[PDB]
RNA sequence: UAAUUGGAAUGAGUACAAUGUAAAUACCUUAACGAGGAACAAUUGGAGGGCAAGUCUGGUGCCAGCAGCCGCGGUAAUUCCAG
C-alpha cells in the first residue's frame, strides 16, 4: 500500500511522456518514499493527493524508445477500486 | 415577505440571462470572422492577443 | 457586519489577525483626539503592503482618515518590493509578514529597503535569531532573512529581503511544559561607516558583564564599510542566550546613536539579557505574541505553553481580549505544581484552521 | 519451538513457569530496545569523559 | 408505471469495451472461416 | 520577456523531476 | 497490507456518542415503513404507527439509532441525507429489480463519502417459483456487490404478514446493525452537523397581528449534534440545508431525553426507563478571568492580581542602574544554565547527561506509529478537559458531540414555517471559515459516464458542494497544453475537462456532484446525475481565452509576397499588427509584413511560398472571456411543493419551447 | 597537480563549512575556481592564496561582471612563507606536500580559525 | 465479397403434469409458449493503422517529432473511424 504523496509532471507539456505519468508515493509499512507509474495517462485524475493506492512490481521485461531507468512500481488499485475498473468506467471511485 | 423579494430578483436576472441566451451570439464569440461581418475599429478597442 | 475596535492601540495586530480570521474589521476613532488626527504615513504604508500579498481585499479609509473598514481576502504572496518610509525600520513590516507568511498560495519574495535599525521595533538580528526559531518550532521549515545593504538611523537606505520558502497548511500543536536550560550565549555587534575599535569595545563590556555565569559566551563581530554598508554612521548589539536540546532562544539587543560610550551600551544590553532570562520560562516575554498566535490558529487541539508569572502584564491582557474579539478563544490558564516557583501553563485550544490558498 | 514469543503471555502464565524450570535444569550445564543499550553506553563513556 | 427501471447500459455495465466481431462469440465459426480462408491460399500457392 | 521566464521555469522543473528520479533508484 | 491506511482522526467522544443515524431510503413503493415499524418493534417491543420525522431508539445498553425514512422521490433530501446518513438501509424491490433511484442515490454516496451501506430486498413473496427467486436473488446480490465492495451482505425479507416483517430476518438486522464499527469520514470529522428533532417558531401572537404575519420569524430548533464542538458563543455561522445561511443566537444544552441505561447507572450512583424506549418528537405520541472581564482596564487588572501599547517590539525595561546593581551578582539565576562524594559527581553528570544529548534517544511499522501520535493527543485532550470545571469545560471545548442542544435564529424567513411538514429532513450545518467567502472555483470534471448527454458550457448546472445546493454557470476549459486556458464548448464524453465557475468557495481537494433538473415533474427515464468532481483551487480572477480567427483573402500575388484584402477594413487596423502571423488554409506558414494606404484595408504580406489564389489566410487571436456570476441557491423546502423547485432553463430546453434553431 | 572534477563533493566540501554570512575565508590554493565561487557567494569576502599566476589570472578573469567580483583577494607566493591576515575559517584543495606543515601553522596562528575543511591522503 | 431476404432446427428461460425426495429444489421426461440485430446483445489481453482550418517542442524553408476523446458551428442535435 502506499500514500500519494504527489504527482510528477504535472507542469510538464510535452504530453504522454513518461515523467507526465509518474506520481510520487509514500508507503506505509516502511515510511520509505519511492516513484510510481500509472497506466493510460487520462488515469491521472483518478489519483488525487492522500488516496491509498496499492502499488505493484512493474517487472518490465524490455525497455522502450523514451522510457525511464528508475520506475520500478506500478499503481493498481487507487482506494479499493481498481485502475481497469474506472479506466473501463465499470465502477467509480468512493471518496 | 423578504423571500418573495428575493425571488422576484431572481426572476428578474433568470428571464434576462434566458433572453440573452437563445439570443444571436456577438461577434467576438465565434471564429473565422471576417471585417465584414464585425463592425470596424472593434480590434482596437478590444485588446486581444 | 463589522467588528469594530477603538483606538490606535496595536495596529498591526488587528490587521493581520483580521487577515487570519477573514472577518471584515473596522477600527475607529484613530488618534482623533490628537491634533492631527488619522493614520501616521507608516501605517498607511503597511496597509498598502497588506493589500499587495492579499489579492482580493478591500481596504477604505475615512474622508478625515480616522476609520478604516478593512474587509480581508485570501492571501496570496509573490515577490516583490517595499519602500519603507523613513520613520520606521524595515523591521515594523517585516514582523507582520512573519505571522502571515506561511500560510499563502505562492511564496514570499518580498524585498525591503529603508532603515534597518532603529530603538523601538525589531532588529535585524532580532528577527533571524529571535522570531525564526520560534517559527521554526512551528513546523515552519525554510525560511530566512537576508540582509543586502544595512542601513543606519537616520539616513539608512539599506535593503534586506524576506524569502519564506514552506508553506504549510496549519502550524503544529506545541506542548511544551519545562523551562529550558540555557547552554550557550551567542551573539552579533554590528557597526556601519565606523572605525572598528567601536565593535570591540561593545564585546568588551558585555562579556566584562557575562564574565560570571556557567555558559560559553561568543559574539560575532560585525563590521561593515564602503558601499553596501548604507548611508550613515551607527552601532548596535544583540545577545542570544540558547537552549540547544529544544532548540529556544531568550534575547536582548539595542542600537546606538552619536554620543553613546559603546561600553556603556554593551553592558546594557547584557544587564537587559539577564533580566530578560530571570522573566522568562520557554519563551522570552517579546517572542511570546508570536507564539500565543501560532497556537490559536493551530488546529483542533490542547496546546500547552508554560508562562512565568512576570510575563504576564499588560501587553498580555490587551493581547488576549483581542484574540477573544476576534477568535472566540478563550485561554486556560492553569498553575503548575512545582511548589518552588509560581509558573503557569497556558492551554490554548485551537481554532481550525488551514491555508485554504494552496492549490493542489 | 519451546522458547518462542507467544503472542501474550499474561495468560501463558503457568506455562511460562514451567518453561523457566526448564532452561534453568538443561543449562545449568554452562551455568554452574537496544536503545537503552545504546543509551547506556554513551552515558558511561560521557561519565568517564568528564572524570578525565 | 410510476416506476423509473433501470437503463440497459446501467445493469450490464460494460462500459468501453471494445466492438469485435459476430464471431468472437462463437469459436467453432471463427475456426471454421478461418480454416476455409486460409485453404483458400494453399490454392494458388500450390498452383 | 514571457517566452524567456517560461523557458527557464520549464527547464528548472523538468531537471529537478528527473533529478529526483535519479535521486531515489539506486539508493 | 490489508491493514494499512491513511491515517485520520476520529473525533468522536467517549463518554456519550450521539445516537448513529440510520437513514432508510429507496423508491416510492418499495416497504420502507414496514421496515422501520418493526425493527423499532423489535427493539422496544412498543409497536408504532404513523412515523414521521427522525426517531431515537435506544438499542442496547449503549447504541442508540436514530432512524429517518427519507422521502421517496425528491432529489434534494436524497442529497441531504447521503451528506450525513452513517448507516443507508437502501431497500429495493426484489420483484421489480433496481429502480434507477438507488443508482442515483449511490452515486451521490460514493461522492460525498460512502457511508454505511445495507441493502435489503423486499417484495420476494411475489415470486411463484424457487427457480425464478433464486436466480434473480443471485443476480441482484451481484450488482449490488459491484456499486459497494463484494462480500457485502444484504437481506431479503418475504411477507409482511401482520403489518410488519418477520422476525428471524429483522432480528438478523438487528443483531447486524448492532455490531457495526463505523469508518471516521473525512467531511464529518471537520464540521459540526446536528440533525433536528423538533422545531418551534418562537414568536408572539402580538408581532404577527399587529405587523401583519409577513415578518421572519424567531425560531428555535432542537436536536442531536453530532460531528464536532460547536462552539459555546453565540454568532457562528450555520447552513440549513435547503433553506439558507443563518448565524446562531442563543444556544443551550438541555438534559438528553433518551438516555441508555448505562447513562442512567452511572447518573444513579451520584444519588447512592423502562418504556420510554423511544423519543419521536416531531410525531404525536484569579487571573484567568481576571482577563476576560471587559469593563476593568488591564492596568487596574494586573493591581487586583498582584496585590500600554504592543506597537512598539522592545518590551518595557527597568532603569540602566536598577539593573547594573540588580545583575552584578548572577545567583539568583542559577539554575537556568548547565566515598559518598562520587555519587554526588555522577548524579550532577547524570542530570548533565540527560540535558545535554540525552534527546537524540527518545512501533513496527509506520502507521502503528503515526496513530500511535494520534491518539496521544486525543488523551492529552481528554486530561486537560477533566481538569475544567464544567462550566469551563462548555466554554473552550463546546458542546461535544452527543449533546443534546437547542438553539435558537432569528429573521427566519416565513415560508419555512408555514410550508412546514415533518417528513423532510431539516439537517444543520456548520461552517468553516473559507465556506462563507464568495469567489470563482476551479474544478475538474466528468460527464457522468451513465448520463446520456454531453453538458454545454453556460448551461446552468445545480451542484452540490459542501452542505450547498446551488445552481451555476459553469464555464469548461481544456488547457492547451499548459500554455493557456482555451474554452471549450462542450463537455469531453470520456475525460476530465476543467470547469470554472462562480459560488462559494470550499477548500481544496473537496468532491462535488452536480445535476441537471431537480423537479419531480420533468424527469422521464433518464439518469440524473451530470458531473462528478473534486475542487483544485480556490481564487477571485481567471482569464479563460477564446480563439477567434481572423479570416481574409488574396487578392494580388507575387512570388513570395502577396497582397490581401477583406481581413481588415482600415489602416491603423493594420498597424497594430505588423507582425502578426497568417497562415494559408492549405497550410504554409507566414506573416503581415506593411499597410497600403490608398486602397482602405488592403495590405502587403510576406509568405514562405507563391501562395495559390484560392488559398485563405488566417490569423490566431485570443480573445478573452469571462465568468458570468449568476448564484441561485436552492432552497428547495421553502416552496408549497418541494418536488419541483425550477431554475434557468437548458438552452436546447428554452428554444423548444419557443420554437427556434 | 589534480583537479576535482567531480561537481557533487564540491557543494558538499563547501556546506560543511557553516559559512556565517559575516566570514572570513582563507581558502587555500584555489584552483581554477571550481571551488571558490559557492563560497564567495555565502561569505563577505574571501583571501584566496595562489602560487601560479596563471591560475590566479584566469581565476580573477572568473569573476569579472559578476556580482561577486569585489569580494576576493589573491595573495601569491608560497604558502609557508607569507603573513596571513586574520581569516575565520579555511578551507584548502592544496597540493598534498604541504599537509604536514599546513596544520601547525593554522594551530599556531595569532587568533587561529575557528572551523577547516581540510582535504589529506587518507593515510594521512 | 457479401450487409437484404427463404423457410426448416433447437434449448437458455417460462410452465400444465408426472418423476424425484423425509419434504421440497434441481437433473432426467414432457402438453402450451419461447429466435433475425436469432437486442435471447462472450470475454480477456497485445500489435498495427490512418484522425486536422488543433495544440506543443526542435530545426539548414513546404519539415520532423510528440501526440491527436480538445476544430469553425451544433448536443433532440451531431446518426461519425455503418460501429
Ligand atoms: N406482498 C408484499 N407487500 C409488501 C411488501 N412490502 C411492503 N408491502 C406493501 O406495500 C405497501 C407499501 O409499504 P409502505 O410501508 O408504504 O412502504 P413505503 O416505501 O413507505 O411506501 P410509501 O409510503 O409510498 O413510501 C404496504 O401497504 C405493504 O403492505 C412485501 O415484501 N411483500
Ligand atoms: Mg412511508
Amino acid at each position: 500500500k502506499g500514500i500519494v504523496l504527489e504527482k510528477l509532471g504535472i507542469e510538464s507539456k510535452q504530453p504522454n511522456s513518461a515523467i507526465r505519468k509518474c506520481v510520487r508515493v509514500q508507503l506505509i509499512k516502511n515510511g520509505k518514499k519511492v516513484t510510481a507509474f500509472v497506466p493510460n495517462d487520462g488515469c491521472l485524475n483518478f489519483v488525487d493527493e492522500n488516496d491509498e493506492v496499492l502499488l505493484a512490481g512493474f517487472g518490465r521485461k524490455g525497455k522502450a524508445k523514451g522510457d525511464i531507468p528508475g520506475v520500478r512500481f506500478k499503481v493498481v488499485k487507487v482506494s479499493g477500486v481498481s485502475l481497469l475498473a474506472l479506466w473501463k468506467e465499470k465502477k467509480e471511485k468512493p471518496r | 415577505s423578504s423571500f418573495e423579494k428575493q425571488q422576484i430578483e431572481i426572476r428578474k436576472q433568470i428571464e434576462q440571462l434566458e433572453n440573452e441566451a437563445v439570443a444571436e451570439k456577438k461577434w467576438s464569440l465565434k471564429g473565422e470572422v471576417k471585417a465584414k461581418d464585425r463592425p470596424e475599429d472593434a480590434l482596437l478597442t478590444e485588446e486581444l492577443e | 457586519k463589522y467588528t469594530t475596535f477603538q483606538g490606535s492601540q496595536n495596529f498591526r495586530l488587528r490587521i493581520v489577525l483580521a487577515t487570519l480570521s477573514g472577518k471584515p474589521i473596522k477600527i475607529e476613532k484613530i488618534r482623533s483626539g490628537d491634533l492631527n488626527p488619522g493614520l501616521k504615513d507608516y501605517e498607511v504604508s503597511f496597509l498598502r503592503l497588506i493589500e499587495s500579498v492579499t489579492n482580493g481585499s478591500v481596504i477604505e479609509i475615512s474622508y478625515t482618515g480616522t476609520t478604516v473598514i478593512y474587509r480581508p481576502g485570501i492571501i496570496v504572496g509573490g515577490a516583490s518590493t517595499h519602500i519603507c518610509p523613513s520613520s520606521k525600520p524595515v523591521g515594523y513590516f517585516v514582523e507582520p509578514m512573519l505571522y502571515l507568511a506561511p500560510f499563502s498560495k505562492k511564496k514570499f519574495s518580498i524585498l525591503f529597503k529603508g532603515i534597518t535599525a532603529s530603538h523601538n521595533d525589531a532588529g535585524i538580528e532580532a528577527i533571524k535569531w529571535g522570531l525564526m526559531p520560534v517559527m521554526e518550532k512551528f513546523g515552519v521549515r525554510e525560511c530566512a532573512l537576508h540582509t543586502l545593504k544595512r542601513g543606519s538611523p537616520p539616513l539608512g537606505g539599506g535593503e534586506v529581503h524576506l524569502v519564506v520558502d514552506s508553506l504549510i497548511a496549519q502550524p503544529i500543536t506545541m506542548h511544551e511544559i519545562d523551562r529550558p536550560i540555557i547552554s550557550s550565549i551567542t551573539g552579533v555587534a554590528y557597526s556601519t561607516r565606523v572605525s572598528p575599535s567601536l565593535v570591540n569595545r561593545m564585546i568588551d563590556g558585555a562579556k566584562k558583564v557575562l564574565k560570571n555565569l556557567q555558559c560559553e559566551v561568543n559574539i560575532t563581530a560585525d563590521v561593515w564599510r564602503g558601499e553596501n554598508s548604507g548611508k550613515s554612521p551607527g552601532w548596535g548589539i544583540t545577545l542570544v542566550a540558547q537552549s540547544k536540546q529544544k532548540g529556544w532562544s531568550y534575547f536582548a539587543e539595542d542600537i546606538g546613536d552619536a554620543g553613546s560610550i559603546p561600553e556603556e551600551l554593551g553592558e546594557k544590553v547584557a544587564c537587559q539579557l539577564l533580566e530578560e532570562i530571570s522573566k522568562s520560562a520557554a519563551v522570552g516575554r517579546n517572542q511570546l505574541p508570536l507564539a500565543i498566535v501560532y497556537m490559536v490558529i493551530g488546529k483542533e487541539d490542547i496546546g500547552r505553553l508554560r508562562i512565568n508569572k512576570e510575563q504576564i502584564d499588560e501587553r498580555f491582557i490587551i493581547l488576549l481580549r483581542d484574540i477573544k474579539k476576534i477568535f472566540n478563544t478563550e485561554v486556560f490558564l492553569k498553575p503548575v505544581d512545582e511548589a518552588d516557583n509560581e509558573d503557569m501553563i497556558a492551554t490554548i485550544k485551537g481554532i481550525g484552521f488551514t491555508n485554504t490558498s494552496k492549490k493542489i | 519451538g519451546t522458547y518462542r514469543k507467544r503472542f501474550n503471555e499474561k495468560a501463558r502464565s503457568g506455562h511460562m513457569a514451567k518453561l523457566k524450570e526448564l532452561k534453568r535444569i538443561r543449562n545449568k550445564q554452562f551455568t554452574r530496545s537496544k536503545v537503552s543499550r545504546l543509551k547506556k553506553k554513551r552515558l558511561d563513556k560521557f561519565i568517564e569523559h568528564q572524570l578525565k | 408505471d410510476g416506476k423509473r427501471a433501470i437503463n440497459y447500459q446501467i445493469l450490464k455495465n460494460k462500459g468501453l469495451t471494445p466492438k469485435r466481431n459476430k464471431d468472437n462469440r462463437n469459436s467453432r465459426v471463427k475456426k471454421r472461416k478461418k480454416y476455409q480462408k486460409a485453404q483458400k491460399k494453399l490454392k494458388s500457392v500450390r498452383a | 520577456f514571457e517566452a524567456r521566464q517560461r523557458i527557464e521555469e520549464k527547464n528548472k522543473e523538468s531537471s529537478d523531476y528527473h533529478a529526483k528520479m535519479a535521486h531515489i533508484v539506486n539508493t | 497490507e490489508r491493514k494499512l491506511h491513511v491515517p485520520m482522526v476520529d473525533r468522536t467522544p467517549e463518554d456519550d456518542p450521539p445516537p448513529f443515524i440510520v437513514a432508510v431510503v429507496g423508491p416510492p413503493g418499495t416497504g420502507k415503513t414496514t421496515l422501520i415499524r418493526s425493527l423499532v418493534r423489535r427493539m422496544t417491543k412498543s409497536t408504532l404507527n404513523d412515523i414521521q420525522g427522525p426517531i431515537t431508539v435506544v438499542s442496547g445498553k449503549h447504541r442508540r439509532l436514530t432512524f429517518l425514512e427519507c422521502p421517496a422521490d425528491d432529489l434534494n433530501a436524497m442529497i441531504d441525507i447521503a451528506k450525513i446518513a452513517d448507516l443507508v438501509l437502501l431497500l429495493i424491490d426484489g420483484n421489480f429489480g433496481f429502480e434507477m433511484e438507488t443508482m442515483e442515490f449511490l452515486n451521490i454516496a460514493q461522492h460525498h463519502g460512502m457511508p454505511r451501506v445495507l441493502g435489503v430486498a423486499t417484495h420476494l413473496d411475489l415470486f411463484k417459483s424457487q427457480s425464478t427467486l433464486r436466480a434473480s436473488k443471485k443476480r441482484l446480490k451481484h450488482r449490488f456487490w459491484t456499486e459497494v465492495y463484494q462480500g457485502a451482505k444484504l437481506f431479503y425479507l418475504s411477507g409482511v404478514i401482520n403489518g410488519r416483517y418477520p422476525d428471524r430476518e429483522i432480528l438478523n438486522l438487528s443483531r447486524f446493525i448492532s455490531v457495526m464499527k463505523f469508518r471516521p469520514l473525512k467531511w464529518r470529522n471537520e464540521h459540526p452537523y446536528m440533525l433536528a428533532d423538533r422545531f418551534t417558531d418562537l414568536t408572539h401572537p402580538e408581532l404577527i397581528e399587529t405587523q401583519g404575519l409577513q415578518i421572519d420569524r424567531k425560531v428555535a430548533i432542537y436536536g442531536y449534534l453530532h460531528g464536532t464542538p460547536l462552539p459555546s458563543a453565540p454568532g457562528t455561522r450555520v447552513h440549513i440545508a435547503g433553506v439558507g445561511d443563518f448565524s446562531v443566537a442563543q444556544i443551550e444544552k438541555l438534559p438528553d431525553p433518551c438516555p441508555t441505561p448505562f447513562y442512567q447507572q452511572k447518573l444513579d450512583d451520584f444519588e447512592r426507563d423502562k418504556d420510554k424506549l423511544i423519543y419521536a418528537p416531531m410525531s404525536d405520541v484569579n487571573i484567568g478571568k481576571l482577563i476576560y472581564m471587559d469593563n476593568i482596564s488591564p492596568e487596574e487588572c494586573i493591581r487586583r492580581w498582584r496585590g500600554v501599547d504592543l506597537e512598539k517590539f522592545v518590551p518595557y525595561f527597568d532603569t540602566f542602574e536598577k539593573l547594573a546593581k540588580k545583575w552584578k551578582s548572577v545567583d539568583a539565576i542559577k539554575e537556568r544554565f548547565l566515598r559518598e562524594m562520587n555519587a554526588a559527581k555522577k548524579e550532577k553528570l547524570r542530570a548533565q547527561f540527560e540535558i545535554e544529548e540525552g534527546e537524540n534517544f527518545k512501533y513496527d511499522t509506520w502507521y502503528e506509529l503515526q496513530k500511535a501520535k494520534i491518539s496521544k493527543q486525543l488523551e492529552i485532550n481528554n486530561i486537560e478537559y477533566q481538569e475544567m470545571t464544567p462550566e469551563q469545560r462548555q466554554r473552550i471545548e463546546g458542546f461535544k458531540a452527543g449533546s443534546y442542544v437547542r438553539i435558537v435564529f432569528e429573521k427566519v424567513p416565513m415560508e419555512f414555517v408555514k410550508n412546514f411538514n415533518p417528513k423532510f429532513p431539516i439537517v444543520m450545518g456548520g461552517l468553516l471559515p473559507t465556506e462563507i467567502k464568495f469567489g470563482i472555483v476551479k474544478a475538474r470534471l466528468r460527464r457522468h459516464r451513465w448520463h446520456k448527454k454531453i453538458l454545454k458550457t453556460n448551461d446552468p448546472l445545480v451542484l452540490s458542494l459542501g452542505w450547498r445546493r446551488f445552481q451555476t454557470l459553469p464555464i469548461y476549459t481544456t488547457t492547451d497544453s499548459r500554455t493557456r486556458t482555451r474554452m471549450l464548448k462542450y463537455t469531453p464524453e470520456h475525460t476530465y475537462c476543467n470547469a470554472a465557475f462562480y459560488g462559494p468557495l470550499c477548500s481544496p481537494n473537496t468532491p462535488f456532484c452536480g445535476v441537471q433538473i431537480v423537479a419531480n415533474s420533468d424527469t422521464g427515464n433518464g439518469f440524473r446525475i451530470a458531473a462528478t468532481g473534486i475542487v483544485e483551487e480556490i481564487d477571485v480572477n481567471i482569464e479563460i481565452v477564446k480563439k477567434l480567427k481572423l479570416v481574409g483573402f488574396p487578392y494580388k500575388i507575387f512570388k513570395n509576397t502577396a497582397f490581401i484584402k477583406d481581413m481588415f477594413s482600415s489602416a491603423m487596423e493594420v498597424a497594430r499588427f505588423e507582425g502578426a502571423q497568417i497562415k494559408t488554409v492549405s497550410g504554409i506558414r507566414g506573416e503581415i509584413k506593411r499597410a497600403l494606404s490608398k486602397p482602405e484595408g488592403h495590405y502587403r504580406a510576406a509568405f514562405e511560398d507563391k501562395i495559390l489564389m484560392s488559398d485563405i489566410v488566417i490569423l490566431r487571436s485570443w480573445y478573452p472571456v469571462r465568468v458570468k456570476k449568476f448564484y441561485n441557491p436552492v432552497t428547495s423546502l421553502l416552496l408549497k411543493e418541494k418536488t419541483e423547485w425550477k431554475g434557468l432553463r437548458l438552452t436546447g430546453q428554452i428554444r423548444a419551447a419557443m420554437n427556434l434553431e | 597537480q589534480h583537479i576535482l572534477k567531480n561537481p557533487l563533493v564540491a557543494q558538499g566540501i563547501v556546506d560543511k563549512a557553516q559559512i556565517r554570512p559575516s566570514d572570513v575565508v582563507l581558502e587555500v590554493g584555489p584552483g581554477t575556481g571550481n571551488l571558490t565561487v559557492r563560497i564567495l557567494e555565502q561569505a563577505k569576502n574571501v583571501v584566496a592564496v595562489e602560487m601560479d599566476p596563471r591560475m590566479a589570472a584566469e581565476l580573477t578573469k572568473r569573476v569579472r561582471g559578476t556580482p561577486v567580483e569585489k569580494k576576493l583577494e589573491i595573495m601569491l607566493g608560497d604558502f609557508m612563507k607569507t603573513e596571513l591576515p586574520y581569516f575565520d575559517i579555511c578551507i584548502s584543495n592544496t597540493p598534498y606536500q604541504i599537509s604536514s606543515p599546513l596544520v601547525f601553522k593554522l594551530i599556531n596562528q595569532p587568533r587561529p580559525p575557528r572551523v577547516s575543511i581540510l582535504m589529506f591522503q587518507r593515510e594521512f
